[PDB]
């Protein structure tokens, strides 16, 4: 048994670093597009004010 | 789209103003259409009188 969670603790590396992948290509890619919509909304919001 | 129906709506609130005042907002005679329908008017109102 001690034998086998040896395995697991690899497996678990394996998974951490493709959590560490995406929540850098999250940050890179995906939040700046976010803000661009955001920027986009609020003139829009002005103009349904006008 | 929200701009041009800005532009859109001030003219339908001149052709609708129209119907109670002679002026036109900022100083003019309203002089499309609805003048002619005016001037009709008149001429119906001095046919009748000869």
């Amino acid at each position: 048994a001690t034998k086998a969670e040896y395995a697991l603790t690899k497996l678990k590396l394996s998974n951490e670093s493709v959590t560490y992948c995406t929540a850098q290509y999250n940050l890179s890619s995906m939040l700046p597009q976010q803000l661009l919509m955001l920027k986009n909304q609020t003139t829009q919001v002005a103009e349904q004010t006008k | 789209l929200t701009t041009e129906q800005i532009n859109m709506t001030k003219e339908q609130k001149e052709a609708q103003r129209a119907q109670t005042s002679d002026t036109r907002t900022d100083g003019t005679r309203v002089a499309g259409s609805v003048g002619k329908q005016k001037e009709l008017y008149d001429q119906q109102i001095t046919s009748y009188k000869r």
